């Protein structure tokens, strides 16, 4: 019967939307990815869930497997004495009827090499099941948001009703 | 006009507590284990965080505030490096002078990030 | 009721099948993994989906969570002046009633060290939900296919009907 | 109807339980994570499955998508001539009505840098579908268990009935 | 024998278009945004690709062809390195001579990958 | 009191076999392909492991025992490094003396991991 799921992706070039009205989180670490596309496309969709300011809004209470892949892709030209060392972290949060956002999951990678290193490719995927109440909101936040490659096959965010 | 312990105001319990499942009482959070900072309707208080071996605790967890940890002297943390404290540099590179000392939230500040000499 | 899902794995030693009749993709990046086992085993199965030339064939239209894990495992003996730097990419494609394959997901890692480095272990997992039509075909393609460890617990490919 | 799923997480500080009664595996590689919390919390739950000695016990026969994320986080201070090189492996096993545990999935990463390297952040997630019989038991085992960060948003283990 | 704009042939729309949901018209792709290269029954045209900062655009996206990007001078890309352009080597190692110059699809070619001297 | 090949004892088949689906016979595992080491009710025997290029085979897979592989001379493996054999060190660091030679399960053992001189 009625399907409850979503899969939304980066907007490639439009990469980041935000603008002046934008939208944010709070005591949340990193920076909220706010540019997911909000409508049907041949690679994304929303069924019984909708998007608001980069956050997926729950309509039906339940157990949801939530996941996200965020591609950190960067060319780097270091210099003299070090200062380069990146922590690439993907956070998945929820806003419930509580003032502050509550972390559900984090996944991290750190750059390695240094000096003698031309570039870095780090796709981070994580997922897991959480109970959510109607109107709970879930979003993704990341460190070094400027290194995220938002092509749609690369970075995405989704969830579906479990059981 | 007679009572006992705790009941929810407009369906919300006070900081330091969480609400009962359906039965509706306001249960206290367990000191040192979990907390809640605002009026709420959580079925469970929020877990306290434990400072790790590279941090020092500034204040303990209370039923009302989460533990407050900070990087240990000689290391620091910033907005893009929330996962691990980073070692502070001992000195500035050749040709650059201090201007900014190591803080728990910042490495040393070195000048010639523009200036004459 | 009727379960729609699959989980197929590498064939360990038989590693790569292909042979002369083999089977391929097209404008698709990397090289299609064609050696997944096609029958029941104590660690793989196909329920209302089947395998053809390394591609999973859809029988029932719907939203599918698709995933794959590909283990890049290699011992390396560099030399003199560099030339070693590997891009390990896992691609997940679909063939629909359109001539060219359409990328659904990519996940990448790059080797780091260089010179002073004995080996590399890179397991890549990714997954996400996509709408598929009956007879759509999905497959996995990877770069450096010669570094893939196909033991069955290491590399696999699967999908199941969501919602 | 009746939901069959679970998501259990690390216990933060209590990190490792075990104690003297503890609980283990067998011919299983690495060391079984035995400290997952066994009761309801605002971030974990068990529905028609239960926990025993770190192992999730199946009640209803079926196809299960099983997954786990294990965060290897460590600060390292190398020395003189090398000896540092870590293999970070996450194993997912099952015990059926057979004496020995049977591997279902493995995912690995190796540390890179060496000498000139301050720390490592390696979150490992993997998941896949397997058929399980009632009373089958599933657990997670890892190498270098002493480097695992057990905060609940970081390391977890779960599964849900597919199809 | 009278018409207007676009209708599907044997259930397929022409390049530069996609087909209507169930109602069946052939809608044009949006120039600069998406395209379709063959006769088809896509409900959505294919998204154009944007060249990244290490590439140069050889031809723009049209309703009929995807953008064509290429590695920038001094870098190259090959079948196993489709994700990032790799820096071309400035010269051959000690003892080896050129023979092949840097191309967008290839590093320099150096000889003594067999030969006398 | 008359029979043929194999039937399950108390619902379990012997090593070297697995049990039939519902029909209940005891099917033999395929030598060189899969096996089973204990009495059981597996619907499929366990797949043999193939030694990789950095290992040597000590004994082949039989319907009753899995292949036994070991790191090749000059490399070794331990409990925390089950994935890849690690290269044995040629000699001990400055100031330390042997005491332990390279084994398939251990690098060289060097002393001054406490001792005088």
């Amino acid at each position: 019967p009625q399907r409850v799921a979503a899969h939304i992706t980066g907007t490639r070039g439009r990469s980041n939307t935000l603008s002046s009205p934008n939208s944010k989180n709070e005591k949340a670490l990193g920076r909220k990815i706010n540019s997911w596309e909000s409508s049907r496309s041949g690679h994304s969709f929303l069924s019984n869930l909708h998007l608001r300011n980069g956050e997926l809004v729950i309509h039906e209470k339940g157990f949801y497997y939530i996941y996200s892949q965020t591609y950190f892709r960067f060319q780097e030209e270091i210099k003299e004495n070090t200062k380069n060392d990146k922590q690439m972290v993907q956070y998945i949060y929820k806003y419930t009827s509580y003032p502050d956002p509550i972390l559900l999951m984090k996944s991290a990678r750190n750059s390695c090499w240094s000096k003698d290193a031309e570039y870095g490719l780090y796709s981070i995927y994580q997922g897991g099941i959480f109970e959510l109440k109607e109107n709970d909101r879930i979003f993704v936040s990341v460190t070094n948001e400027h290194l995220i490659d938002m092509d749609h096959e690369a970075s995405f965010f989704g969830a579906f009703l479990v059981g | 006009p007679q009572q006992k312990r705790s009941s929810p105001s407009e369906g919300l319990c006070p900081p330091g507590h969480h609400i009962s499942e359906d039965g509706r009482d306001c249960i206290s959070c367990k000191y040192g284990q979990d907390y809640s900072t605002h009026w709420n309707d959580l079925l469970f208080c929020l877990r306290c965080t434990r400072c790790d071996s590279g941090e020092v605790e500034l204040s303990p967890c209370t039923t009302t505030r989460n533990t407050v940890c900070q990087c240990e002297e000689g290391t620091f943390r910033e907005e893009d490096s929330p996962e691990m404290c980073r070692k502070c540099r001992t000195g500035c590179p050749r040709g650059m002078v201090k201007v900014g000392d190591c803080t728990p939230w910042s490495d040393i500040e070195c000048v010639h990030k523009e200036s004459g000499d």
